[PDB]
Parts: structure tokens; sequence; C-alpha cells
RNA sequence: AGCAGCUUUACAGAUCAAUGGCGGAGGAGGUCAACAUCAAGAACUGUGGGCCUUUUAUUGCCUAUAGAACUUAUAACGAACAUGGUUCUUGCCUUUUACCAGAACCAUCCGGGUGUUGUCUCCAUGAAACAGGUAAAGCUGUCCGUUACUGUGGGCUUGCCAUUUUUUGGAAC
């Protein structure tokens, strides 16, 4: 229950994650927000949690945006 | 069972066939669902840029319908009045707003969420478009809830009916009554709507003549008189110089050109 | 009157019944309803009583028995002895 | 061409009652209760409505088979042409219904449906007036947006009851497609939205104070309508109340025993979804999905419910609402939630108070009433009237007291009125009036002949003698929640046409509770609206059914209002009483704009203001946001009156441009003089003037609040458009949990 | 973005040339 | 069943109570229960023997009332549809 | 229960059982109808001489009581 | 589920006179026909009572009661959509036709719903006999079957699921 890294993780890779196995990734959501919604979170865990939420309802590639892309 | 009979005249047809339908007709059918897409592209509007001698963006232009006060020094320009302001609340931004109709207002906000997308996604699930919602006494051991018989909350056939109960007509119906071919009308359901790409000119201008036509059929209707009597057909039918047969399309064609270039030489 | 022998109180709705009270009156009436307790409900109702000085002619007739018009009445199932049928519906 | 109504007693829809016992009601106070129904715009209101019409009535001529299929709603009580055509509630409208509660016990109600337009705030203030209780109406998609909030901080302050019909519950199963326990999770975090707001007094779906609907599909109910239909038959019923109160919150069930934790290895959902919510997912789900054998058999079982042969061929939607229609039968949860919320021993004094004075009880037989708006009804002027004592009876003579004159009498009566005659009577029927011959206490009815005496309200009194006549009671002006400051010019196309504008001016400024019709000095009418659609209904009213002539009209304008930045340099004296003037107090202008003996005052004004000891004496008025200071007191003291006088002239019309004086404190530095009386007042006019433009003037423009649904992905559209559009500003984005919504709240010059 | 119909990219669900389920001139 | 829902119909109207105890009590019904206990108000009380006294409020336990007489135009409440 | 909120905190006239009168601030009550009454007194004709003062508390049983009266 | 009540379309047993209850003496279709009716105070007929009109024939209004198919509220048989005439104002023009395109007032045309009756096709055919009556009939005489009590089954109620406000006695003298 580190959410603190999952959160981090999936804001970088969810996206693929969501293209690769999206039977596991719609596990971890399910997970997720289980946990944003049931449980008693700490404000800075919550904010970025409710924050990995706003990225994927709107720009789910926008947590891999600001590093550096080499292209294919 | 599907029809009332030979004479057909009625249908009435179960869920799944209609979901086939439906699926069929994904190229020509109508896909949009929210009401608010028509706001200031529907029927009264263009009545009133037709009585305002005002054409908003893609719409019908049409002739003139009518041939110290509010004086530059006097006027307060903040914002400039829009054409599309003189149609949504034509008695504010008109002086004289005459043969205006006014329209309707609006439609609450479409939430629907779509589906039918991926085979196993289920009917109800938590669309990740959603916002989250981040916020000794005892009865018989037999008592349970209702329905608590069915297992399955979610029967197979859930999702089309719930995107068959969103669709636009006739989708939407179970049951009717037959149509003349020549009265479903394919095509109009594209120019009532705006153009799905960025066409050339001509392409664009055709959308607004389609839709010119319509408006002229909503504003002028020409009713028919109740007086059922005397049809052609019926009539020729009902003399002993009149007989019936059936014969193939092609054959009746053929015979159509023998006789009117008999009657025409 | 004469009724089906299979007739109960869920059978006599809106029929003119004499129900006698344990205070020695009866309510004359249509019954409009009746309750698991026996309360019943009388349209119409009309009390008469025997008066004491009346009595007297009962034992081993004519008896001038005294009314009050009550109209539409509820009585108190406990308060009930026995009920009988004086007239059907119209 | 302006609506649609029923003119023929032939063709009045008959009850499912009898009428003449609803008006046996009438003669008990207590068996009468007021219902306003309140909510955002296209909440469902009207639809509400339309169950109740529809359960009352045997056979309605207006009714269509698309609207008792379903397809459309009936709208019974939008029979305007303007509210047909534009699809929402412009005008306050309502019915008097005979509703039974879940012990059988009738009630006459008297409902009044309210516009949920913003603009139209006036006619919900109006409801609201009239109401005992209020229905507010939510959809459960957005929510507790701001509107709802304003609304239930007016229902507190108006002294109503409250309850809250959660609508359009189908939202959340066929247009959000939530699973049922997020569909809990919802209600759950709406009904503690709705419970942030309502001070202490706690909302519960097991109180019966909040009801689940969907109007457009038919139904509401009560969890304990829902327990008392179908669960209550199961279960001893010693324990149907136990069971009831544990059908919310963190309860969990299994096998005839509660838990307030998940059973181990069960896994199930708390109660009201295993109850509540599956069971009516289940209905939508099988309506909608399931073969009809099967469905039938079920509804049997479970329901008690058949299903015609005719129901079985109805398509998807029509079916649906059948379905829901037969299992939550008629609105009787509602009703009996109404009639035991509402407790008049607790709540009827400090209404008749609040819109009055405080003071003794009206004895029980002299007539009193409240003139609460004009309406143009059926074809016809009428006045809706709430009875608050005695008894009115048709032909009888009253008087009837414009209320912009109570103030005045209520003064004069601690230290005449017009009289008329009431023509007819007729109880509220949506598209019809029912005649009556007498209206009793606590019935709201329209009378016809009273309309002539008064603008916007009035009191309706007939004193039985003098002596009563001294414990009289005025209603006060009726306060329209929002202030009219969308402006626009107008004046008649052709001159000669002029006076059959004034007339209906007259009747708009009458029928329009909340607009203001001023003409101006140059000549020109000036139209004050609370929005461009606001604007646009009236000018359709008079253009089209009260003026009947072209009208030339200005774009839009705005209400503009005098004041200052910095105190006057200079104590200049005025000749034809020297004044100074300073920027008034944020806090001050605050509680003024929300209205809240001269020793209390002064303690007022030195503990919160920490104004000095002589202010805080010499206050001598608060006008229009604005305040008089007077700092030998007998010398002073002579003209009083007038120097009062002028300052009230002078506020109204300011030296900039002769618009409102707002939020300034003006203070009197000295005197002119020792007939004299005409001098005092206008010179006292000029010298705020000079007072006003010896310090720093500037211009005030009113400020709109904006609330913005949207859905999330479009917030940077809305950020532009706020960018682009000169001083607004967005000062809030919440999102709106379990939608795709946002609420984007912010401000906008008007 | 794919082709919910038939995978490809390019075009929507309605323009899609494949069958609904579940070169060119100079 | 009906009776009592007829008498919490009743409710503001005039009714007379009968008790076992042989008095009378003719007033408007204030509140009803499923006991039948019953609140009057402005109430004139008829003694057996004929005494008649006012008093302004009373409150009778269900089990001692012997009738109540409510008003006809009760009849067509719509409790008995 | 037996709404008798109106009537607590305030003087009470009981009709009980066997034509007997008690006068008493209504201190509390029961689904049954017993009362609890501060200050009762018995009533006994119209002479207080025949009244007698009860006691400080009084529980009355709720079938006793025929009727309450308010004073 | 068991027990209890109510109810009776069926089966069994008992009964089987009368009387009562219940049910009955074609069905589905047709690119068949005729007739009626379909845009209006939101705007429908009849029976009953009152007034007016009417002058032997019925109209209008008020009141009481019964029924109101189809069509319609972002108004309309038609989720569709043509043409013509007259007048006005325009367009291109070189005169008319043929035309431009806005309006107003009117028509035609291609179609549609519902009701009633007839007809046509297919399939069926304990009582379809005889007589009266009606616009007609499932109306009357008449005929046939079943039913009344019990058992089993079906449907409904949702009662059971002696301790202060009702029904396991403050009554009796
Ligand atoms: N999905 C859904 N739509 C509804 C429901 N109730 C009403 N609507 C729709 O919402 C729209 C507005 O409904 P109204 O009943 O006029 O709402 P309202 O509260 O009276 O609106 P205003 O008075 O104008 O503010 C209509 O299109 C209704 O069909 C509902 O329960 N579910
Ligand atoms: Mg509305
Ligand atoms: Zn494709």
């Amino acid at each position: 229950n580190s959410l603190r890294l999952v959160i981090a993780v999936m804001k970088i890779c969810g996206w693929k994650l969501a293209l690769v196995s999206k039977k596991t990734h719609d596990m971890i959501w399910e997970k997720l927000r289980y946990i944003l919604q049931t449980q008693e979170l700490s404000s800075t865990l919550r904010e970025s949690l409710e924050t990995l939420f706003e990225i994927r309802q709107k720009d789910y590639k926008s947590g891999s945006q600001g590093l550096f892309i080499l292209d294919p | 069972k599907k029809v009332n009979g030979t004479s057909y005249k009625k249908w009435s047809f179960d869920l799944p066939e209609m979901s086939n339908l439906y699926r069929l007709s994904t190229p020509l059918r109508d896909e949009v669902t929210d009401k608010n897409y028509y706001y200031l592209f529907d029927k009264k509007s263009f009545f009133n840029g037709k009585a305002l001698n005002n054409a908003i963006p893609g719409g019908p232009k049409f002739e003139p319908l009518y041939p110290e006060f509010n004086s530059i020094d006097r006027v307060i320009f903040r914002v400039p009045i829009r054409s599309e302001y003189k149609v949504a609340f034509p008695h504010l931004y008109n002086s004289r707003p005459r043969s205006v109709r006014i329209p309707w207002y609006n439609n609450p906000v479409s939430c629907i969420i779509q589906n039918d997308e991926e085979y196993d996604t289920p009917a109800l699930f938590f669309d990740p478009s959603l916002n989250p919602i981040p916020h000794d006494f005892t009865l018989p051991e037999d008592f349970a809830p209702l329905l608590a018989e069915e297992e399955e909350l979610i029967l197979p056939n859930t999702k089309d009916a719930m995107s068959l109960y969103h669709s636009p007509f006739p989708f939407n119906r179970t049951k009717g009554k037959m149509v003349r071919a020549q009265d479903v009308a394919l095509a109009k359901k594209w120019f009532l709507q705006h153009p799905d790409e960025e066409y050339p000119v001509k392409v664009k201008v055709s959308y607004q003549k389609l839709l010119k036509n319509y408006v002229l059929n909503e504003l002028h209707p020409t009713l028919p008189t109740n007086h059922n009597k005397t049809k052609l057909l019926k009539s020729l039918k009902n003399t002993k110089y009149f007989q019936q047969t059936t014969i193939d399309w092609v054959e009746a064609g053929l015979q159509l050109c023998r006789q009117g270039h008999n009657m025409l030489n | 009157i004469q009724v089906a022998h299979s007739s109960r109180l869920a059978n006599l709705i809106d029929y003119k019944l004499r129900v006698l009270t344990q205070d020695g009156r009866v309510y004359i009436g249509q019954l409009m309803a009746f309750d698991k307790h026996m309360n019943l409900v009388l349209n119409e109702c009309i009390e008469e009583r025997v008066p004491k000085t009346q009595l007297d002619k009962l034992r081993p007739l004519n008896i001038k028995v005294e009314k009050r018009v009550l109209g539409l009445t509820i009585l108190r199932g406990e308060q009930i002895l026995s009920t009988v049928v004086e007239d059907k519906p119209l | 061409e302006h609506t649609i109504f029923t003119q023929l007693k032939k063709n009045i829809p008959k009850t499912r009652y009898n009428r003449d016992y609803m008006l046996s009601m009438a003669n008990i106070p207590e068996r009468i209760i007021n219902v306003g129904v309140i909510g955002p715009l296209h909440s469902g209101k009207t639809s509400l409505m339309d169950l109740l019409v529809i359960d009352s009535h045997k056979r309605i001529p207006d009714m269509s088979k698309n609207v008792e299929l379903g397809w459309k709603p009936l709208r019974y009580l939008d029979n305007l042409k303007q509210e047909i055509d534009r699809g929402l509630s412009i005008k306050l409208n309502g019915s008097t219904l005979l509703c039974t509660d879940l012990e059988s016990k009738s009630r006459m109600i008297n409902f009044l449906d309210a516009p949920g337009h913003v603009n139209f705030m006036d006619e919900t203030a109006v409801a609201l007036a009239a109401s005992d209780l209020v229905l507010i109406v939510i959809d459960v998609v957005e929510g507790v947006t701001f509107v709802v909030e304003q609304l239930i901080k007016q229902s507190i302050k108006n002294n109503v009851a409250m309850c809250f019909v959660i609508n359009k519950l189908d939202r959340l199963i066929l247009d959000l497609k939530l699973p049922p326990m997020d569909a809990y999770l919802k209600l759950n975090h709406i009904i503690a939205n709705i419970n942030s707001f309502t001070k202490g007094n706690v909302f519960s779906p097991i109180d019966n104070n909040i009801i689940f609907a969907s109007t457009k599909l038919g139904f509401t109910f009560t969890i304990k309508e829902f327990v008392s239909y179908y669960y209550a038959h199961s279960i001893p019923s010693s324990k149907i109340d136990d069971f009831t109160t544990r059908l919310w919150g963190s309860v969990y069930y299994h096998k005839g025993n509660f838990r307030t934790k998940p059973f181990e290895n069960v896994e199930k959902y708390p109660t009201f979804v295993e109850f509540i919510l599956i069971p009516l997912y289940k209905i939508f789900s099988y309506a909608l999905s399931m073969e009809k054998d099967k469905l039938k058999n079920l509804l049997r079982s479970n329901f008690r419910v058949n299903l015609s042969q005719e129901a079985l061929q109805y398509d998807p939607q029509p079916f649906l609402k059948h379905v829901l229609q037969l299992i939550f039968r008629q609105q009787t949860g509602l009703v009996d939630a109404i009639t035991r919320c509402y407790q008049p021993f607790e709540l009827f004094d400090n209404k008749t108070a609040h819109l009055s004075i405080p003071g003794k009880s009206t004895p029980e037989g002299t007539l009193w009433a409240h003139v609460l708006k004009t309406v143009d009804y059926g074809g016809a002027e009428w006045s809706l009237v709430r009875i608050y004592s005695g008894l009115l009876k048709r032909g009888d003579t009253v008087r009837i007291l414009d209320t912009s004159q109570s103030e005045s009498r209520q003064k004069r009566q601690l230290h005449e009125t017009p009289s008329c005659e009431v023509e007819e009577i007729g109880l509220l029927g949506g598209r019809y009036v029912y005649p009556v011959h007498e209206a009793h206490k606590g019935q709201i009815v329209l009378i016809k002949g009273i309309s002539s005496a008064y603008i916007k309200s009035a009191t309706l009194y007939s004193v039985k003698s003098k002596e009563d006549m001294k414990q009289l009671k005025f209603f006060k002006p009726l306060d329209y929640i929002t202030e009219a400051v969308f402006k626009i010019v107008l004046q008649p196309l052709l001159p000669r046409e002029l006076p059959k504008l004034l007339d209906a001016l007259n009747k708009i400024s009458k029928y329009y509770p909340g607009v203001i019709i001023k003409v101006e000095e140059s000549g020109e009418h000036v139209i004050l609206g609370n929005g461009e659609l606001y604007m646009d209904c009236l000018l359709y009213d008079l253009r089209a059914s009260y003026a009947k002539i072209e009208i030339k009209i200005s774009d839009p304008l705005t209400v503009f209002s005098e004041s200052c930045s910095n105190e006057s340099f200079a104590s200049i004296p005025v000749s034809n009483i020297s004044v100074a003037a300073e920027p008034m107090d944020s806090k001050m202008i605050q509680d003024l704009s929300r209205n809240t003996n001269p020793r209390k005052l002064s303690k007022i004004l030195r503990t919160e203001y920490g104004w000095d000891s002589l202010a805080s004496r010499n206050v001598w008025s608060f006008y229009n946001g604005n305040v008089l200071i007077n700092d030998s007191p007998e010398l002073l003291s002579k003209y009083k009156e007038q120097i009062i006088q002028g300052f009230y002239w002078a506020v109204k019309e300011g030296p900039l441009a002769e618009e409102p004086i707002y939020g300034v404190q003006y203070k009197l530095l000295s005197i002119s003089v020792p007939v004299m009386k005409s001098q005092i007042i206008p010179l006292m006019k000029k010298a705020c003037y000079v007072g006003l433009l010896t310090a720093i003037p500037i211009l005030l423009e009113p400020i709109y609040e904006v609330d913005i649904t949207v859905h999330a992905p479009l917030l940077p559209i809305v950020e532009e458009l706020m960018k682009k559009r000169r001083g607004s500003r967005i000062y809030k984005t919440i999102k709106v949990a379990g939608t795709p919504l946002l609420e984007v709240r912010g401000q906008v010059p008007v | 973005s794919f082709c919910r119909n038939c995978g490809e990219a390019g075009h929507k669900e309605k323009d899609c040339m494949e069958k609904p389920r579940k070169l060119v001139r100079a | 069943g009906i009776p009592v829902k007829l008498l919490n119909e009743a409710q503001g109207h005039i009714v007379s109570l009968e008790l076992t105890t042989g008095a009378t009590y003719r007033g408007k019904l204030v509140e009803s229960e499923d006991s039948m206990n019953v609140q009057l108000r402005d109430v004139i009380a008829t003694e057996p023997q004929g005494a008649v006294t006012h008093m302004d409020q009373i409150f009778v336990r269900g089990s001692q009332i012997k009738f109540i007489v409510v008003p006809d135009l009760l009849k067509n409440a719509p409790l008995f549809k | 229960t037996p709404e008798l909120k109106k009537y607590m905190d305030k003087k009470i006239l009981l009709n009980i059982n066997g034509s007997r009168k008690v006068a008493g601030i209504l201190r509390g009550y029961d689904i049954f109808l017993n009362v609890v009454l501060d200050d009762a007194m018995e009533i006994n004709g119209e002479d207080p001489a025949n009244n007698h003062q009860l006691g400080l508390q009084t529980v009355i049983r709720g079938n006793s009581i025929i009727s309450l009266e308010a004073l």
C-alpha cells in the first residue's frame, strides 16, 4: 500500500499500460479509486491521487509530456 | 408475429433485432443525441434569421422579409451585438422583430456516457471521464431484498437496450407503422447538422442550399384536403375496362415505354 | 330480511345493521366499515334505548324507546355484544 | 395566442376525489398546507407537478397520446405560449389538490410551481412568501450548485419548512451508467452537501426529509413509502420502524442480522444499496432488456403488479415508465413527507412576523390577507392572495393598501385606504380556474377586482371596528432576492402610440414583479430587469400581447452608481450648509446591502465598526446604502426633516450623471440660516453634490456572479472566454462528483 | 485515433468501410 | 383498518364522544391515535345526569371511549374509495 | 406515544377510575399513558377542606386514567 | 411451508327438485371495396332536467350523467414534401410563354389515421331448431353446460408467523 509510488508510476506509464494490459490496468484503477472514495487519506497523498484522476480524465499522456522524448 | 400481415402496415420487433438494425445502420443513422447540438441551428432560429434578414454561419440566406435614438455619441460600445444574439434573444437584440418566433431556450447539459466499445466492458462502469466521489436488532433469516432471486443485474442485452434507449427516432422504437420508401429522408440529417468536415466551398454551398429548401418547406405547409374521394387508380379499377395482373417491374417499364411511344406517335 | 348463511361482516357493507352494546343500547345504521377489533363505522346511525321507567313492561307489548340521531358514528369494538341485520342495501 | 386555458366549465377536468370534500377541508386551517416547488433551472419542478395533477384528475383534455405514453412531458402548469415555445417556466403557476398521506388522511394542498431560471428569482420570491413548506427539487447530476445554496438560504430566511426532492435518478442509471455502489456514494455526497447549508437541521432519507424521484419516468419515493409498499408485509410490524431507520448509512445486512461493518467473506453493499438501489437498478435493467414473460412473472411475484397485454406491446421508454408507475404508484410518500415535515406551531408565527411585523395574533373575526402579486391568468387579470385571517366572501368590500405604503402606515399607526369589491374568487388549477364562493384562513386563491388598487403587492383587510384597527398589521414589500441591474431604454416607434405604451408598461410593471420601469427626465422609458432572458420575455409580452405596437429599444445598458474613493478635500459651503463625504467602510456597505434604539444602534456602530462616540449618536438616516451624519443641537434640529429630504433627493440622482449615489457617508458640517423650508431642501441636495465632487468621485458598476456548468475537458475554453470578457474573473472550480462536469464560479461585469 | 470497428486509425466509426460488428486515381 | 383512519380524518372537525362513564364531550378534534386517544378543544361536557360544563381542552384515553360521532361530510373522504 | 408533550410541566386534572380526581404538574409519561405528577393533590368535591396533598412523586397507572384536562 | 379465512375458471367424490350464480349457443388475415370522420373558445358527442330559439322541424345556452377512436404543444393526419392560380413587391430582361424569389390570399396533386359495414381468402366447423323484437346483436321466449356440500388444485387476504388502549372479563350482588 505505498500509493505514493504507485501514483507516480501510473502518471508516467499508465497510458501505455492501458494499451498493453487493460485488464490489470483497470484493476489498478478500481483499487486506486476504492482508496480515494472510501479511505481516510492524508491530504498530500489525496491531492496527488485526485490529480492522477484529473490526468486520466482529460489527457492521460500528460504525465510523460515534460520528459525528454526521443522519437522512435 | 413481426408484421400485421401481407398488407404490410405495422411492424413489431424484439430488442436484439432492433439492436442489429441500429448497428448495421451506423453509416447512415443519426448520431447526435444531444439536443443542445442544434442551439441556434434549428427550424425556429432559421425562421428568425429569415425574418430578421440575418444569416448565421452555415445557415440559409433568404430575400429580406421587410425593406437621436441610438446615435453613436450616446451608445456605450462594450461588446459587438453578434447576429447569433439577434436570433438567440430576438426581442431583446432587435428593434423591429416582426414575424419572429421565440426559440427553445436550452436543454440540460448531456452526460450520456458512451459504450459498446470493448466487448467485455459491462453496462455499468466508472468511466475515466467522471470525477471521482472523494468524500440489538434482527429479522427473520429468510428475509431478503426484492428481486434477490435474480443474481444477474446486467443481462446480455442490457447495453444494447441502453444504447437504443438513447438513440434518436426510429431506433428508439420497437414497433411502428410502415412508411413509403420515398418518405425515408436518409440524407436529410446530414444537411440539418453542421458539415462533418472542412469541405470545399461548393460542398458547403450545397449544404446551405439544401437547408434553405428545408426551411421553406417548414415555413409554408400545404395541408391535404380531407376529401379522399375519386383517387385515380381506384376509380379506374372500378370499371370493366381496366384489369389487374402481376408482372416483373422491368416488364412493366418496357410496356410503359412501348405504350408512351404509341401514344406520342 | 333474510341474508345468506355464509355471510361474514366483510359481506355486510352497506347493509343496515342493529348493533347491540354492552350497556343495553342499540345502534341502527348502514355499515360502512369494520376492523379487526370489531370497531364499526355506521352511517346515518340512530341510537335507541329502553328507559328504566318503561323497562318494567319487559318483565313477564308496546315499548316507547328513546332515540338519538347520531349520524356517521364510530363504535369501539370492545363495547359491542352482537350485531343483527335489519335491511338490505339500496 | 397567449395561453392554453380551459375557458369552458364543462371541459374542466374532473378530479378523482370530490371537490366539495376538498373545499370542506378549507374551513380547517391545519388541514391546508401551502407548498412551493422551487429549484434550479430544469430540475424537474413542472414535471413533478404533472405527476400530482395526473394523479388528481380523471381525464385531462389537453393530454395527447405522446404525453400519456411518456414520450413528452405534459407541462400542465407551463401553459403560457412563451413557456411552451421557450421550454421553461416563466411565471408562477399552481394547483389546489386534495392529497392523501400514507395513513390515507387527506389535506388540501395549494402547490405553487416557481420558475427555476435565476432571471425569474422574483417569482421564486413570491412562492417563498406564499408557501408554508418548499420542495427543493435538485437535479441529481449537478447536485447542490450555487443556486441550490441560495434557495436553501432564502428558505431559511423566509421561515419555511424544507423537503428535498433528489430528481432525475434515471440519469445515474441510464445516462452516467454508474454502478449502484457509486450511485449510492453520489447520493450520499449530495445529501452531505445539502446538510452543510441547512445550519443544524439534518436532512436524511431515513427521516423522509429526502425524497428520491425521476419525474420523467413518473416515479417518486421515500424509504418509508418503499418499505410500507414492499417490505412491511414480510417483517413483524413492531420492527418496521427499526428496519426503516437502518436502510441508510454504514449498515450492512446478511442473514437477518445487521452490522456496522461488512460481514466477513460476504462483501455485500450497505443496506440502502441492497434493499433499495439494486432492486431499482434491476427494475430499470429488466424493463429495458428482460424477456416480457420472465419479467411479468418477476413483477407479479415481487411487487404483485400485473402487466396488461397492451403494456407488453409498449415501446422501451413508455414501458419503463409504465412499470415504474405501477411499482411506485401515486405520490403518497411525497405527500406524507410534506405533511409530517411542516409544523405550523413552530413556523407560522415566525413567518407572519417576518412578512409583516412582530406582534399580537390577528383576531379570528377580522379579515387579513397578503396580496402576493397580480397575474395575467386565463384571459383575465387576477390577484394571488393568501388569507391569513378571517373569511373572505364574494362581493365583500375590502381595503387594499399597496404595500409600498406599509412602512408609512405602520409608523403612523403606532404613533382612507382604497376600497374595492371582491367581484370573483377562484382556486388555481393550472389550466383552469375553479370558482368558489369564499376563502378561509390558509388558502391561496385568485381574486378579481382588487388588482387596480396596487402595483406590486398589497395588504387586504376588512377591520370589524376602529378598536381592532389599532392592531392591524401591514405586509412588507417582498424581497425579490435579485436586484434588476440589466437595463434597456425604449420608446415607441410612432409617437402617436405613446399612450398605448404607457398602459402596456403599467401592465408589465404589475405582471413582472422584479421589473423596475421608470420614465426618465428626457422622456425616454427605462426598463431594469434581471437579465437578457427576463427582458426578452417582457419585450415579447409588450410587442405581442399588452402594447401590440412597435417599440424601438437600445442596446443593453447597466445601472451605474456614483461614489467617492477619498475624503472631501474642502468644507466648501453652498448658496442659492457645507457638507463633507467619505468612502464608506466595506464591512458596513456589505451589511447594509443585506439590511443588517438610538443607544442600541450606537452600540452596534461602536463595537463592530469602531465609529467614534459622536458619529455613533448623530446618524440621522440610512438610505440606499448611504448614511447622513449630523456631526447648538437645537439650532439644527429645527430643519432635520428638510435636511434629510434633501439628502434623499441627492442620493438618488448624483452629480456625475444623475445616477444613484452609493457607499458614501455624508456629514453635515454647518448651516447657513438661523417659509424657510423651501430653500433648505434643494440647497442640501446641492450641498451633497458638492460634498461628493470635492472628494475623489468614482463610478461603480454592478458585477454579476456567474455559475458555469461544463464538461471538464472544455475548461480551457471557458478560461479563454473569461479572459476575453473585460473585468471577468474565475474564483472557483468545483468538480461535480461522479459526473464529467465542472462547476466554474466567477464574476462578470453587467 | 483507432477506429472502434476495424482498429485502423484515420477514420471514425461512421466512416468505416468494414461492416459494423460485435490505390487511388491520380 | 378504516375506523381509525376515519377518526384521523375527522381532525379539525367538531366531534362528539360518549365515554364508558356516560359523559359526553363535544369539541373540535385536535389529535387522534391508533389507540383512539383523542384530544378535544373548546369542549362542552355533558355529565350523565345533565350537568353542562365548559373546558378549554380535554385528552381522553381511547379505551374509555364508547362511540365517536363525526361530521357526515366525511362520508365521501378518499379513505372510503 | 400519547402525544402528551403539550401537557409537560403544566398543571393537569386527571379524572381517574372510581370517580376520583387528581391534580398535579405533569412530570412525565409512558406508552401505556402512565404518568408522573409533581405536587399532586387528591380532589374531593368543591370545598378545598376535603382535598389532600399526596406527595412529592405520584405515579398514576395508565389504564386508571379516564381523562385529563389542562390547567 | 404448515394452519386459518375469503373466492370458484378446473378435476374428483357426494348430490342432482326448484331457484340463484357463472359461461355460451366462429377465428385469423386481404398493396379488397363502400360509407362516415380527421385542426377547433383546448377547441367532443349522447341520455335527463330548466330556459331561449323554432312553429311540428329542430337550434343555442345552463345544469345532471355516461362514453370520448384517430390527430396535436419546440402544435398537428405525412418524423415525408411537389405543383398551379390571383395580387403585391423584386430579379434577369427585348415582348409573351417559360423564368428569378420574397409576401398574402387560395387550390390541385402524391400519400395517411381511425371507426362502421360489406366482401374475399384460409382455417374451423354439448347448444346454431322454431318464433318475436332491433340499425344490429352476444336482445326475449328457448337451448346447452357447469356450479351450491366435501376433497384436491387455482386466485386473493397476509390473520397465527392470555401481561395497562379493544378479543381470555372489576364481576356479581
Ligand atoms: N432525464 C430526466 N429528465 C427530466 C426529468 N424530469 C424532468 N426532466 C426534463 O428536464 C426538462 C425540464 O423539465 P421541467 O419539468 O420543465 O423542469 P422545471 O424544473 O419545471 O424547469 P423550470 O421551471 O423551467 O426551471 C424537460 O425536458 C424534462 O423532460 C427526469 O426525472 N429525468
Ligand atoms: Mg418549470
Ligand atoms: Zn474502421
